[PDB]
């Protein structure tokens, strides 16, 4: 939600 | 007030499950909390022990410099959090360099990834009441592991009024030593962003996924639930100030702060 | 219990401040609430009104398909929801998709993006214990926008003593149709969830940033007001299914449903 | 939070  | 927090320790100690974090330690573990705090003209600084509101401020004024030296942080006279000091892509790097790709902590990643703190005051600014002005962080250890992780924790903020209010959602949450001390930095970073648009604080909303108390602070947890809490004190900004990234610990002064004394808890 | 849904729509008729949707429609609007809804020996389906239970089961099977296809959807006697019928990454391409580039309504996205039900499901399998078990949608319109939208909404699960807890947090909820109907949809997947996985399933908590009454159903909910709970209904699964993609509608039988009357509110 |  995600790879940030 | 904080007799929410008081009924949520209390509700752990009643009816959490016993469960085991990641490195074995046990804990007692409920899902789904919530609190909510009012900012207006008070500040929710807990009183039933002394919350250590000088590593609340610097360590939030550090996460806002986007730094990932530990040293610049500990000189302060604060501890809380391959070379020295290097944390790597820590919450305030995310903040403010949002997919960016992390090299170093002496690098410069100027106009590298989102701003997200600055996109968050930007659009309270162009459109207050978009209801998608929202920031994350995520757990560096998470990153590696997996494609599109998820986060860790999200900061909701919305206006209606003239006032700023926050949601702060956590994954999981420590109930005896992180809960206090993040309810005072959230609650800050909302009078600070508040103060920086023009705005009035209005609530911070505490929710949480996991919530869990160690073992090791059940003890003393159950004594912090005999004391009565005291009025919150207020927060006083000293100046104006006009962009996030100007203020100072020296810009801040707590008023009528009465607490009860410090609980020590085990790290 | 549905005391919760009517306590919260009764707090924002009476301290919601009036505040306009992106289109420009009256709500009344609050910041931050949240409700837990008991999954044990029991289906929060609301008897204050009759929920569309045909509407919530069909459009979460075709969710969890992946389908981009209104037409898969309508044909099932259900309405709710540049070629026609093609409505693009929705939240169930996402759900099965995460990250994959949208191009067709009839494209094949086999092993493209992350499958993030999947996932959810292999991650409560492998340890369920963990508490980064969360799956999130964006609304799509977001999604061009500007780089690293926010969500519009995550689930997070829970598993303690063999039974599965989810929290659903939006960011942003229509409290008059869209909450009653996403009790019902995010309960229903967690049983599916929950009996894939082996485990009996526990609590779903709902919890939203911007809770929102639309003006034109105000004088429909302070009737609903009136009307008193009913016990809920129970949800049956007719049979042992093994993967999320093997459910039909037909394994489903809600038993004891026994609503007061349907309640029609403005679109 | 990010692009899906």
């Amino acid at each position: 939600c995600q790879l940030y | 007030g904080e007799l929410q927090y008081l009924g949520q320790i209390q509700h752990i100690l009643r009816c959490g499950v016993r469960a085991d974090d990641r490195t074995g330690t046990g804990t007692l573990s409920v899902f789904g909390m919530q609190a909510r705090y009012s900012l207006r003209d008070e500040f929710p600084l807990l009183t039933t022990k002394r919350v250590f509101w000088k590593g609340v401020l610097e360590e939030l004024l550090w996460f806002i410099k986007g730094s990932t030296n530990a040293k610049e942080l500990s000189s302060k006279g604060v501890k809380i959090w391959r070379e020295e000091g290097d944390l790597g892509p820590v919450y305030g790097f995310q903040w403010r360099h949002f997919g960016a790709e992390y090299r170093d902590m002496e690098s410069d990643y100027s106009g590298q990834g989102v701003d997200q703190l600055q996109r968050v005051i930007d659009t309270i600014k162009t459109n207050p009441d978009d209801r998608r002005i929202i920031m994350c962080a995520w757990n560096p250890r998470d990153l590696p592991l997996m494609a599109l992780p998820p986060c860790h924790a999200l900061c909701q903020f919305y206006v209606v009024n003239s006032e700023l209010s926050c949601q702060l959602y956590q994954r999981s949450g420590d109930m005896g030593l992180g809960v206090p001390f993040n309810i005072a930095s959230y609650a800050l970073l909302t009078y600070m962003i508040a103060h920086i648009t023009g705005l009035k604080p209005g609530d911070f909303i505490h929710t949480l996924g996991d919530a869990h108390i160690y073992l090791n602070h059940i003890e003393p947890l159950k004594i912090q639930l005999q004391r009565e809490p005291r009025p919150f004190p207020k927060l006083r900004i000293l100046r104006k100030v006009e962009k996030i990234d100007d203020f100072k610990a020296e810009d801040f002064q707590i008023e009528g702060y009465n607490p009860h004394p410090t609980i020590k808890m085990e790290m």
